[PDB]
């Protein structure tokens, strides 16, 4: 154990900054190494394999170590070349391929390190691209093959080029040849922004294929990536090359999963900093290498956000590069990436604060840049990115005293209310108050901006004092108040409810009264709310037994929280959990006539997908519960054979996963088949009225199609049979119908 | 296997202090709170209500229930409450990342614990406020003002 | 560990913002 403890830390050692040189401690690291081969042959391998496959970022350094190895033992240099071959397979196997592209990484700078042979490595390269040949086959395989590649490329090209020219001419044109014939339908699912200036969000393959004809043009020559090895240029030269094996890559099974597309996010340029280095172009590989390198960076420090600060600070390079700039620009990007960020968005907004701590003096000028730049898109902007920039924005607002220059965006003032920047500012101080209390939102913006303040959040009463007495259920809704403050129970409450002149099972003023009261009595925090709802509950179910009550109840709920879209959210929430309302209610509640004013706000769409997240999350802990259940059978069975209630359970946990995977299925119909109604209404009356079709809220309707899409995809491939046969069909109208090709076109 | 660095995870390790009032051993403490997904959230301010707390922690994940941190005698808020998630796993992102960020302009403390029992709500100080604002003598507005040592 | 640094760093950026857009 601790000759293993001490092993790994040592092989983890090298590239942290030291005193030393990197190449004194790389070559004390691989002579420590030897010193100790012939007891941990096995070992060592595992953990180079391992560091290898786990910390991408540090490539060329483990790589120039296992060429130290190699310069010595030519034994060690086969089995590992073996070993990491065997492992490449099994992750491929294993249906994850970020790990075998950055294995495929670790394999050719080998090549550099004079470990394997270049023809063996173009061989393997030709194969990588003769996959695109195959047939009745999805695109995702191809492009990642392709990917691997390219993405190899910046490490290993110069050598391959200057050993096998030719192969590697012959194996550009196929790889030319199949980027020309690509299917980029989509792209415009994916994309941050749809404006083509001033930086197209050019998809990753066609982005990765210009850079590296770039680089083909410039001879190779590259400026940032370290290449240690060089300063071994004598002892690395003199080592014996080893030959890769001919690798086939195994055959396309119904059980793989490949990584989805993605479009780079390009959002700075060199003339943002005409003060430090240069920035690398949008088109140039070294642009690139350092994206993907903070892309691992900050993967492999994700969870503590001091070390992963203090990682990105210290990137180091070749040549100087703007950091602070490339450092926002790939937060941003991971923040921004659809479908999902490739972590929680929190993380995001914490790791910016800690990165502006750490670099006091230029990353915040850098951050309101970026801020301002953001903004000023904002007119093309998906819905879910715009969403993510709000919440982004007032987390940073509230870590700093709410302290912005709000005038310099007072020309959102001028302009229609409803258009992106107007509802940015909007949704970013209604954030704020909720972060906040109404009045400190009044405090800081300019009396100018008065106009885009949030609402007071206070209940709306019908059967106030002041009301006139001849709305029907005033008496009622007293004598309820009444019985309230006594401490009423379900019983009495119930008998005072038999006294209501019924307007039509279901009737709609005994529920507008009781929710009424309740929420006003209850109108002063969320955990009296939170009290009343659950005290009451058997009158809620009671009164809310048919799905007209349960939306009733919704839009009375509503009615009297309207200025509190936060208490909208959390009493939908509870309501939900207590059952007093099903995900359908809540669903058909969203795009009820009701909420068409408010549809297009923030709060909406994060209780809806709060609602779908509830659903999912109660299908998954059913499934849980079964699968613990099978599996205990399972072991108590074979304990048995080695020496009835059960099945029943067992049964009935299959029937309740059954029910709970129906309703999951009828919940993303329900809002898929409004989706449908409300883009195709609006578009037939567009069509009818001679009027342009692009309007803010066929944007923010299609974009939320769009995020639903997106977000539950992993769900959605079960349903894309019926979807495809019941909503999505041929006579649908296109506009919608992209949605769906796209969708279909991510995965396939 | 997999690499013990990239496994850290500082921000999430359990802290120095330990329930005075639980009536069990060490070892049963640990073992809850190894599985906890209850958090303590300390340094809030006298007038931080519910509804913002709730955004700042749903903000990482859904919430089970809040409960704020009352006064043993006048039954107030103290600056200190409790939040309940559903899963360890949005405890955790609560501790890694909402931890050390600001709310009302004060920097929220985050911590693990055992779970809620009735009377845990109140502060264990014999003035009915918390032990560190009786000890505490620095002039903090959200905290009331001096330390109840100051006047009395 | 107070931050008071990156505060004032922030605060006197969006002064230098508001002072100049005066100007
Ligand atoms: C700080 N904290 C409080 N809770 C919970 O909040 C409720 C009321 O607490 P409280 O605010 O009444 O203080 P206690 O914790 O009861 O007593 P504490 O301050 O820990 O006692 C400190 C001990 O050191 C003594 N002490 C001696 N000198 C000093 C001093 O100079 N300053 C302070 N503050 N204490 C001193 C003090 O008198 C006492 O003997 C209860 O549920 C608490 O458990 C916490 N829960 C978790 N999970 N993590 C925490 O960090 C945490």
């Amino acid at each position: 154990n601790e000759t293993e403890d001490h092993l790994e830390s040592l092989i983890c050692k090298v590239g942290e900054k030291s005193a030393c040189s990197l190449e004194s401690n790389l070559e004390g690291l691989a002579g420590v190494l030897e010193a100790d081969l012939p007891n941990y042959k096995s070992k060592i391998l595992r953990l180079l394999c391992t560091v290898a496959r786990l910390l991408p970022e540090k490539l060329t350094i483990y790589t120039t170590l296992v060429g130290l190895l190699n310069a010595r033992n030519y034994n060690f240099g086969g089995e590992f070349v073996e070993a990491m071959i065997r492992q490449l397979k099994e992750s491929l196997k294993a249906n994850n391929y970020n790990e075998a592209v950055y294995l495929v990484r670790f394999l050719s700078d080998l090549v550099n390190c004079h470990v394997i042979a270049a023809p063996s490595m173009v061989a393997m390269f030709e194969n990588f691209v003769s996959v695109t040949q195959e047939e009745d086959v999805p695109q995702v395989r191809r492009d990642w093959y392709v990917y691997a590649f390219l993405s190899s490329l910046p490490w290993v090209g110069k050598e391959l080029y200057e050993k096998k020219d030719a192969e590697m001419d012959r194996i550009f044109a196929n790889t030319e040849s199949y980027l020309k014939r690509r299917q980029k339908t989509h792209v415009p699912m994916l994309q941050v922004w749809t404006a083509d200036k001033p930086h197209p969000q050019e998809e990753y393959l066609d982005c990765l294929w210009a850079q590296i004809q770039k680089l083909k043009k410039d001879r190779w020559q590259e400026r940032h990536i370290l290449r240690p090895y060089l300063a071994f240029d004598s002892i690395l030269c003199e080592a014996l090359q080893h030959n890769l094996p001919p690798f086939t890559p195994p055959p396309h099974t119904e059980d793989s999963v490949y990584p989805m597309p993605r479009v780079i996010f390009r959002m700075f340029d060199y003339t943002d900093d005409p003060e430090g280095p240069v920035m690398p172009g949008s088109h140039s590989v070294e642009r690139f290498v350092i994206e993907e390198n903070l892309h691992c960076i900050i993967k492999s420090h994700w969870k503590e956000r001091k070390t992963c600060a203090a990682q990105l600070v210290s990137y180091p390079g070749k040549n100087k590069i703007p950091l602070n700039y490339h450092i926002v620009e790939v937060i941003f990007a991971e923040l921004f990436q659809l479908p999902a960020p490739p972590h929680i968005d929190v993380m995001y907004t914490t790791l910016l604060i800690e990165l502006c701590k750490l670099q006091p003096g230029s990353l915040p000028q850098v951050l309101a840049q970026a801020t301002e730049m953001l903004y000023m898109r904002l007119d093309t902007m998906n819905t879910t990115c715009v969403d993510r920039f709000i919440n982004w924005f007032s987390h940073h607002l509230s870590n700093f005293q709410f302290r912005w220059s709000w005038e310099d965006w007072s020309d959102c003032l001028s302009q229609d209310p409803e258009s992106p920047k107007p509802k940015f500012v909007r949704e970013v101080l209604e954030k704020c108050m909720r972060l906040s209390y109404h009045q400190r939102i009044l405090d800081i913006v300019p009396p100018t901006f008065s106009a885009l303040c949030p609402v007071n959040p206070t209940c709306i009463y019908k059967y106030g004092d002041e009301s006139s007495n001849s709305l029907p259920g005033h008496s009622v809704a007293l004598c309820l108040a009444v019985a309230f403050k006594s401490k009423a129970t379900n019983d009495e409450i119930f008998s005072i409810l038999k006294d209501v002149p019924n307007p039509n099972s279901f009737n709609p003023l005994k529920i507008e009264v009781f929710v009424q009261t309740l929420l006003h009595l209850a109108a002063k925090s969320f955990s009296h709310s939170f009290s009343a709802l659950a005290k009451f509950h058997e009158v809620f179910k009671t009164l809310a037994e048919s799905d007209e009550g349960k939306l009733h109840v919704l839009r009375v709920m509503f009615e009297v929280w309207r200025n509190h879209p936060q208490m909208i959210a959390v009493l939908v929430d509870k309501m939900i959990r207590t059952q007093i309302v099903d995900c359908a209610a809540v669903a058909n509640w969203i795009f009820s006539s009701e909420l068409s004013r408010d549809f297009t706000r923030l709060f909406v769409w994060e209780i809806l997908h709060s609602t779908i997240r509830k659903m999912n999350k109660h299908v998954l802990k059913i499934q849980k519960e079964l699968e613990e259940a099978k599996e205990k059978l399972a072991r108590q069975h074979k304990r048995r054979s080695d020496d009835g209630v059960l099945e029943e359970q067992i049964e009935r946990l299959q029937e309740k996963v059954e029910s709970a995977q129906s309703e999951q299925k009828n919940l993303f119909l329900v809002i898929f088949q409004r989706f449908i109604m409300i883009l195709t209404e609006h578009l037939v009356r567009c069509e009818t009225d001679g009027t342009s079709v692009l309007t803010p809220w066929y944007k923010n309707c299609i974009e939320r199609l769009q995020q639903i899409f997106l977000q539950h995809h992993q769900i959605i491939q079960q349903y894309m049979v019926t979807l495809e046969n019941l909503l999505f069909t041929a006579e649908l109208d296109p506009h919608i119908l992209a949605v769906f090709q796209q969708f279909c076109a991510l995965q396939a | 296997g997999l690499l013990k660095a990239l496994r850290s995870d500082s921000y999430v390790e359990l802290s120095q202090y330990r329930d005075q009032h639980f009536r069990g051993d060490n070892e049963e403490q640990e073992k809850l709170l190894k599985k906890s997904c209850t958090l303590y959230v300390g340094n809030l301010s006298f007038y931080t209500t519910e509804e913002q707390i709730y955004e700042l922690f749903s903000k990482s994940g859904d919430i089970k229930k809040i409960i704020m941190g009352l006064d043993k005698m006048k039954k107030t808020a103290c600056g200190f409450c409790f939040v309940e998630y559903y899963s360890r796993a949005d405890a955790e992102n609560a501790m890694r990342y909402i931890n050390g960020t600001r709310l009302d302009d004060r920097i929220i403390r985050t911590d693990w614990d055992a779970g809620f029992k009735e009377g845990r709500q109140y502060g264990r100080g014999r003035s009915g406020g918390q032990v560190r604002d009786e000890y505490r003598q620095d002039y903090d507005a959200g905290r009331g003002g001096y330390g109840k040592l100051a006047q009395n | 560990e107070d931050d008071s640094e990156l505060q004032r760093a922030w605060g006197a950026l969006i002064k230098e913002k508001e002072q100049s857009r005066q100007k």
